[PDB]
RNA sequence: CAAUAGGAGCUUAC
């Protein structure tokens, strides 16, 4: 099955569904439902899909690093000023960005 | 001025292709080769040159 | 063993078949006649008064491109091997051009025949701009209106076509061999049949076409070369050919000299 | 159910031939311009100055802006006004146009190459190129050394470039007769 | 502004030799000759002349860069023969062939009148 | 500035670490910069106006840093996709394809010149493949001379036997080619090819010299062979023209049938897709397959002496779509993912009738570039090319912004001596780099 | 005068710069002795699909042989086949190929060469208007950094992406040297107690 | 501007033929026949004379300023 | 002084793919099941169907830097019409008595089947092939 | 003059006299003052009504 | 032994 829209928790419960394999393309939902490691897995899957769509191949470690930086704090850290500049790093780095 | 800045000892001109150059070789115009410079400390192995 | 068969021979062009020589020899001769046969051409221009619409370096380029009679240029010296300072009489030819339009209607054309030889290493027959006939007007140089004037002192010197094209005695050296592709040195592009789609060489009737029963020969080298030398009037065709041969001979003699005197 | 007449300033417009469309005469369906009009244009006068404006005022060419263009059916060439009865593997297939039983044309292009501008008009055979290359030439042809004016010697500008020996092109477009590219190559 | 002079193709400096010979030690009885201020005209002539001798085992030339007017030639010969003597022999042979060619052209041109 | 000085050489934009590399200097006249042609790929450069910057290191520490970290030989393999980024390109590829064909033979004098042209030749003349009645070398021998010894490569292309009837696949034993045309699949920038093998076995210096050896040999052979392209290389014979036009007419009939089915309400919709979107998707499928089939016909018609076919087969420029558009059919133009929209009221151009959904009305170009486009096809193709130019002009800003943000997010992340991957705060991002 | 690095184009988007120049005797020639002014690479036609370039070369050849100007107006009934028929009627290979010889050796080329006249343009971008080098020169008053401009003898910007590439390379010393010793390096005195640059220094 | 002395491609002298070419054009002869009689046989030489545009006539019309 | 002498009857010749190169198939006239596939230069040694070729494989031509042969010296190749040099790149000691040898003559390929007792001595580094008629 | 901001720029330009066709094109040029502040690619597109 | 700044406009290569 494929669907439009997202309700992961209720569909995982419906009898007849493989509750151990339901997946969502919205990793914020994954984080709210399945935790942070499953969020990392989903994030890697999405990034691999976006890159390998056209037959491009990026080595694993680069996308692994990108998803590990985005999930290191326990929650999703966006690649924006609202994400990068809310860290505890020095003031000069944050101002330089 | 801090993340990026203008620098001395640089050059710019149109590039051309040369089948007879090695892979790690670049052909430098004579005028640029004379305008740019490298500071070489004088030692007892390079004093004649 | 080398042989020459002249097919057409006039003053400006000679068409000849060369045979029993290597292709390298024939191509070296073509290259020598195109590039290394000395001639005479204006290499220094002095403007006194130029009030024409054309620019000074425009006129200088055109004057440098004017063919001059160079029959005796080989008895002359290169201006870099003479002890003299600013041009003397033996390594240069000095020309004058004076032109002027008087009146307020019409245009006065300045032609290459108006160039006048003043000095030069007499009695050598060098320097004069080449005229096709007795009634030739020569090359167009400039045009003049009311009160416009041109006063120029040109110097002519000896040089070769390697340094600059204005010293080239030749225009086009047509050159070909093996009209029937017996040696299979080319491989004809075609759509349906390579024999119908390709025009015959102008020397096709000079050689027997291959027989259908014939097999390919792997011993045959190129042996007959059909070439047509043309000149610009500065030198004659036989003169261009003979001096190209002589220039090649002296280049080889120079190599031999350096080899022997390197021992 | 609207009728809009515009006399505004600043509207862009272009001329077209007028195909006779009144469905009452044998002259229906073909161009109103004939060989007398071309004879008059070459002559330079009517047989009791005859130029473009006389064609416009005689009702054989009219101007249309983009809005009016919505309502018209423009034939691409004067031959498209009649269906032909060919099989030429070299000449390009003029489109079939089979869906429509009977065409009622109202206008014809004077010449299809006129859709191009000044810079694109220099290009020879622009219909054999992919469009980005035509765009690059339209940009690059403006940077080409020539003779901008014949009085460049009595003018004093910051910079000027004049080609020594300009040559007209061996392959030329009809538009360049009007662009003076053969007079100032 | 960076263009060298068009006469450095042919004018030999005083500090630059016309010809310089070094030996190729990898194979026996071989030499490397650099001709300064020459081009394909002399190189191809000499190469195709030398390539037809029985005692010449290797002969080749190249112009490493078109913007520099020289070529380098590798020539190997058999045990008894020296590549230098074969080089003089080839030069002399081409000179003689050109002299015969010139004589025949002049006689033919006179006959054509 | 003198010969062999290391200088940093750079072209903007500098999208990756191999856009700015250190080169050795060779002084030359004629005020342009000179580049070997295999390094133009990492710079994304060509020679139609480009300019590049040169930075001179002013100390010995920076000279050593440039020569031991940024040098061109050290960047041949990239970490982006663990494959080489420098390959054989753009004429050496076509020439090596022509040279390593099975029926390419070379006489002794040209062989001698090619051997002397190889900078790393050891002075040993290889035995000719044929000894009688006339010594002949094959192009594979002369190319194998370029390859260093101790290299073994083996590739299978569509299950070829060891006798290779098509001369496909690849076998290299001790640096000698046994069979297989040498093309993009062997000397390109793909992974597992010859360049990657030589890089991994011999080091960066020998792999760098391989580029020069192959370039010089192939360039000499192509100089004395020649390679051209003309108007005749885009022309297919009459029977192929009949086949192509028949295929296009059949596809036009198929589209007309789809239109009839849609208009009398009998078309079968698809999930998550509207009836109009289903109609458009089916028509687009049909026309794309029409163009592909006409292109296949044109490609089969091309002889082995066709120059476009040689360039495509070498993989040095062009592809099957280029052949198709030049000789058979330009095909369908797309603006914003759809066919040509009804910019006028219910039509694409004012030369069409209302509500005409035929392929010609909505942006199908039936002609080829050789045959010439009609004014309508010309305008539609102009719209499509304009869309492409706008896309290229407009997406680059979003891409540059994205890459700047990624760099700022990841700029402070380094692998430490204990194996961990930490940021400037010392926080762990990965306990082991790459997990391996 | 044109030289290496000057930019030229034909009227079909085929721009390029001069890579090298060859003399009359070095260039390939046809059997009639005609040599080209210009040799472009075949690899610019296929992926760019500039068929009009080849068609215009063919038409120009025919026009120059028959002594008129070819009409290349778009959307006319002219075809390549008619042009090839004219060219063949003039005694030339109908597709514009010619048997040419190698200038270096005079040997025939194994392949035939597409040959003929084409209208080229001299673009305003000359290398001599672009070549710039700077060792040391004027600096800005405010920032004391190299000025901006080729005409002003300025320096080149070592922007942020160049810094990213140097960081990827791990060349820390080179980056410090670009940003300090090749640019506005300065010396200031700080207070060991307050850490402000409020130190009054009299070095003499 | 004014007729070039030489042919660019090969170097034949064409600068002495512009007036003859114009005279040939006055009596009605078409361009190819005129180029044939002047013995311009290679299409490089032919396009040298056939494509020349004589701009010096236009430049000469502005009064000399001396 | 030869490794494998034999006479073959040419079965098929596919000129086909190339212009100077043709692939031939031939079974021995005296010992069938010995198959020979061979690429040959057409212009140097043209071959037609049903022709009979004396094919020799040798490890030398005597009775490392190639030099042109003189007229005065002699070698094994003097008695043949078509001589090629190649590299053995696969020796298939395979099924019961199917033995396949692969030789590459500068990209012109050869395969030779037959019983082990015929091709046992064909396990070398480089092989010459010589042909008559 | 004192309201240079909020006024249209580039309405007048230095006539391009590099070559004749460049002058002829500059005299026939058009400019939509949409501005580059905004990535709407729609007004940059060649449109059917442009014919 | 010392060659302003700020703006706007048109362009070059991606
Ligand atoms: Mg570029
Ligand atoms: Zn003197
Ligand atoms: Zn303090
Ligand atoms: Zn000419």
């Amino acid at each position: 099955l494929e669907t439009d829209g997202i309700n992961l928790a209720e569909v995982m419960a419906v009898p007849g569904v493989d509750s151990s394999r339901t997946y969502s393309n919205s990793f914020v939902e994954i984080l709210s439902v399945l935790g942070i490691e499953a969020t990392r897995s989903s994030l890697y899957k999405e990034i691999l899909n976006v890159i390998a769509f056209d037959g491009s191949y990026v080595n694993y470690r680069h996308m692994a690093l990108l998803v590990d930086v985005m999930t290191s704090r326990g929650y999703l850290m966006a690649i924006t000023r609202h994400g990068i500049n809310r860290a505890d790093t020095g003031a000069l780095m944050r101002c330089s960005f | 001025n801090l993340m990026g800045k203008r620098v001395d000892f640089s050059a710019r001109t149109v590039i051309s292709g040369d089948p007879n150059l090695e892979l790690d070789q670049v052909g430098v115009p004579i005028s640029i080769a004379k305008t740019l410079s490298y500071p070489e400390t004088v030692t007892q192995y390079n004093i004649h040159r | 063993e080398p042989k020459v068969n002249i097919i057409n021979a006039q003053d400006d062009e000679v068409e000849l078949m060369l045979s029993d020589v290597n292709l390298s020899l024939a191509n070296s001769l073509r290259r020598t006649m195109l590039a290394e046969v000395p001639t005479l051409a204006i290499d220094l221009v002095e403007i006194k008064m130029n009030t024409s619409v054309l620019a000074d370096e425009f006129i200088s380029h055109r004057l440098g491109l004017i063919p001059l009679v160079s029959e005796d240029v080989e008895e002359m010296k290169y201006s870099r091997d003479c002890t003299c300072e600013d041009y003397c009489d033996e390594c240069s030819v000095v020309l004058e051009l004076s032109a002027r339009h008087e009146g307020e209607e019409g245009t006065t054309d300045v032609y290459s025949s108006s160039l006048i030889k003043v000095s030069g290493p007499g009695n050598l027959n060098v320097g004069e701009p080449v005229r096709r006939d007795d009634y030739d007007q020569g090359i167009l140089l400039c045009k003049l209106r009311n009160h416009q004037e041109l006063n120029i002192r040109c110097i002519a010197k000896k040089g070769i076509a390697k340094e600059h094209a204005k010293w080239s005695p030749c225009s086009a050296i047509a050159f070909e061999y093996d009209p029937h592709n017996k040696l299979k040195h080319t491989d004809f592009w075609f759509e349906v049949d390579a024999k119908k789609e390709w025009p015959d060489s102008k020397y096709a009737t000079w050689e027997e076409p291959p027989k259908p029963g014939e097999v390919f020969d792997y011993k045959a080298k190129p042996n007959r070369f059909y070439m047509t030398v043309e000149t610009t009037g500065s030198l004659k065709a036989n003169q261009v050919f003979s001096r190209g041969i002589k220039t090649l001979q002296e280049k080889l003699a120079n190599v031999l000299f350096e080899l022997e005197n390197s021992r | 159910r609207e009728f809009k007449i515009f006399t505004d300033v600043g509207r862009v417009y272009r001329p077209l031939f007028i195909v006779e469309d009144d469905e009452s005469k044998d002259n229906k369906g073909e161009l109103r311009i004939t060989k007398e009009h071309i004879r008059k244009i070459q002559q330079g006068y009517d047989d009791d100055v005859y130029g473009w404006s006389s064609l416009v005022t005689s009702g054989v060419i009219e101007y249309v802006d983009g809005e009016e263009e919505e309502t018209i059916m423009i034939a691409m060439t004067p031959e498209d006004l009649q269906t032909r009865s060919l099989n030429d593997t070299a000449k390009r297939i003029k489109p079939e146009m089979s869906t429509s039983s009977h065409h009622t044309f109202t206008h014809c292009e004077i010449h299809p190459s006129m859709i191009l501008g000044v810079a694109a008009s220099i290009i020879p055979f622009p219909d054999h190129n992919q469009s980005p290359r035509n765009t690059y030439q339209s940009a690059m042809g403006k940077q080409a050394m020539g003779v901008f004016l014949t009085n460049y010697n009595v003018r004093m500008d910051t910079m000027a470039n004049i080609l020594y020996y300009p040559q007209k092109p061996l392959a030329k477009t009809q538009a360049m007769e009007y662009l003076k590219f053969r007079e100032l190559p | 502004m960076n263009a060298p002079d068009r006469f450095e193709l042919f004018i030999l400096p005083d500090d630059v030799p016309k010809l310089k010979i070094t030996p190729d030690s990898r194979v026996p009885n071989c030499i490397i000759i650099k001709f300064e201020r020459e081009d394909h005209t002399l190189a191809n002539l000499l190469r195709e002349e030398l390539a037809l001798y029985p005692d010449v085992t290797f002969v080749a030339y190249k112009v490493e860069h078109p913007l520099f007017a020289n070529f380098v030639m590798r020539l190997q010969t058999e045990e008894g023969t020296r590549p230098k003597q074969a080089l003089e022999r080839a030069c002399a042979s081409i000179i003689n062939k050109l002299k015969t060619l010139d004589h025949k052209f002049n006689e033919e041109w006179n006959i054509k009148n | 500035l003198m010969d062999d000085d290391p200088v940093l050489f750079n072209r903007q934009p500098s999208l990756h670490k191999m856009s700015m590399m250190a080169h050795r200097v060779k002084v030359m006249p004629y005020s342009t910069f000179r580049l070997n042609l295999s390094v133009t790929s990492p710079y994304n450069a060509d020679f139609d106006g480009d300019e590049m910057n040169l930075h001179v290191p002013q100390s010995e520490e920076t000279r050593a840093e440039l020569s031991q970290l940024c040098a061109v030989p050290l960047q041949i393999v990239s970490p982006q996709s663990n494959k080489p980024v420098m390959g054989i390109v753009q004429d050496t590829l076509c020439g090596v394809r022509k040279m390593t064909l099975r029926d390419t033979f070379i006489e002794y004098e040209q062989v001698m010149n090619m051997l002397f042209w190889v900078p790393s030749w050891d002075g040993v003349v290889p035995q000719p493949a044929i000894l009688k009645p006339k010594p002949l070398w094959t192009g594979k021998q002369l190319l194998s001379i370029a390859i260093p010894s101790g290299i073994h490569l083996q590739r299978t292309d569509g299950g070829n036997s060891l006798l290779s009837p098509k001369d496909n696949g690849m076998l290299i034993v001790d640096g000698k080619v046994m069979f297989g045309v040498v093309d993009k699949k062997t000397v390109g920038s793909g992974g597992g090819g010859l360049i990657h093998t030589v890089m991994r076995e011999k080091g960066p210096k020998i792999c760098a010299e391989l580029f020069g050896n192959i370039q010089k040999v192939v360039n000499y052979w192509l100089l004395h062979n020649g390679f051209s392209i003309g108007i005749g290389d885009a022309i297919a014979d009459a029977s192929t023209m009949k086949e192509i036009t028949h295929a296009i007419s059949s596809a036009k009939e198929q589209v007309q049938e789809i239109i009839y089915k849609a208009q009398h309400n009998e078309l079968e919709l698809k999930p998550g897709m509207t009836l109009r979107e289903s109609f458009e998707g089916e028509v687009s499928r049909t026309l794309n397959d029409a163009r592909d089939s006409a292109g296949r016909s044109a490609e089969m018609n091309l002889k082995d002496l066709n120059n476009v076919k040689q360039m495509v087969s070498a993989g040095s420029k062009g592809s099957f779509i280029n052949i198709a558009q030049m000789s058979a059919c330009v095909g369908q133009q797309m603006v914003e993912g759809k066919r040509i929209a009804f910019g006028f009221a219910d039509r694409s151009l004012p030369h069409f009738t209302k509500d005409d959904f035929s392929p010609e009305s909505k942006g199908f170009v039936e002609n080829s570039y050789l045959r010439g486009l009609t004014p309508q096809e010309f305008f539609f193709h102009a719209m499509a090319g304009r869309e492409g130019l706008i896309d290229t002009a407009v997406k680059t800003a979003e891409t540059g912004y994205i890459q700047r943000r990624l760099v700022k997010a990841l700029e402070d992340i380094m692998v430490h001596y204990d194996g961990t991957t930490r940021n400037s705060l010392g926080d762990i991002i990965q306990f082991l780099y790459g997990e391996d | 005068v044109p030289q290496i690095g000057d930019k030229f184009a034909s009227r079909h988007g085929q721009k390029g710069t001069i890579g090298v120049t060859y003399r009359h005797e070095d260039m390939p020639f046809s059997a009639e002795g005609i040599v080209p002014d210009l040799i472009i690479n075949p690899h610019a036609i296929p992926s760019r699909m500039t068929v009009a370039h080849l068609i215009e070369c063919l038409l120009s050849k025919v026009g120059s042989i028959r002594g008129y100007e070819g009409d290349a107006t778009p959307f006319t009934d002219l075809t390549v086949d008619a042009v090839s028929n004219l060219l063949r009627d003039n005694g030339y290979q109908s597709r514009g190929f010619e048997v040419m010889y190698n200038g270096h050796t005079g040997k025939k080329l194994m392949a035939q060469v597409f040959f003929g006249p084409t209208y080229y343009q001299r673009l305003r971008h000359m290398v001599d208007d672009k070549i710039h080098a700077r060792a040391r020169g004027p600096v800005q008053v405010l920032t004391r950094q190299p000025v901006e401009g080729r005409s002003r003898d300025g320096g080149l910007r070592f922007g942020e992406m160049e810094r990213d590439c140097m960081i990827a390379h791990g060349a820390a010393g080179f980056l410090k040297e670009r940003l300090m010793e090749a640019s506005d390096a300065f010396r200031v005195h700080v207070c060991g107690i307050c850490g402000l640059m409020s130190v009054i220094a009299n070095l003499k | 501007m004014i007729i070039p002395v030489r042919c660019f491609s090969c170097g034949k002298v064409v600068g002495d033929k512009w007036d003859a070419y114009l005279r040939l054009l006055e009596e009605g002869k078409q361009e190819g026949d005129a180029l044939d009689e002047l013995k311009l046989k290679r299409y490089c030489c032919r396009r040298m004379v056939l494509t020349h545009v004589d701009l010096i006539e236009k430049f000469l019309r502005y009064n000399p300023l001396e | 002084s030869a490794l494998f002498d034999d006479i073959f009857t040419v079965q098929t010749v596919d000129n086909g793919r190339y212009n100077k190169v043709s692939r031939i198939i031939g079974i021995s006239t005296t010992n069938s099941a010995i198959k020979l596939t061979l690429d040959i230069n057409n212009e140097m040694f043209p071959v037609s169907q049903d022709d009979s070729l004396t094919v020799t494989l040798a490890n030398s031509l005597s009775l490392k830097s190639w030099r042109p042969p003189k007229p005065t010296d002699k070698s094994l190749a003097d008695d043949y019409d078509y001589v090629m040099f190649g590299t053995v790149y696969k020796f298939e000691e395979g099924d019961e008595d199917k033995i396949k040898v692969y030789v590459s003559f500068g990209g012109l390929l050869m395969c030779l089947e037959g019983g082990y007792k015929s091709l046992a001595s064909l396990k070398q580094d480089n092989l010459y092939i010589l042909i008559r008629r | 003059q004192k309201k240079a901001m909020s006024s249209r720029a580039g309405v007048s330009q230095v006539l391009n006299r590099y070559t004749y066709s460049s002058t002829l094109s500059h005299l026939r040029r058009t400019n939509t003052p949409i501005g580059r502040d905004g990535k709407l690619a729609k007004p940059r597109q060649l449109h059917n009504t442009h014919w």
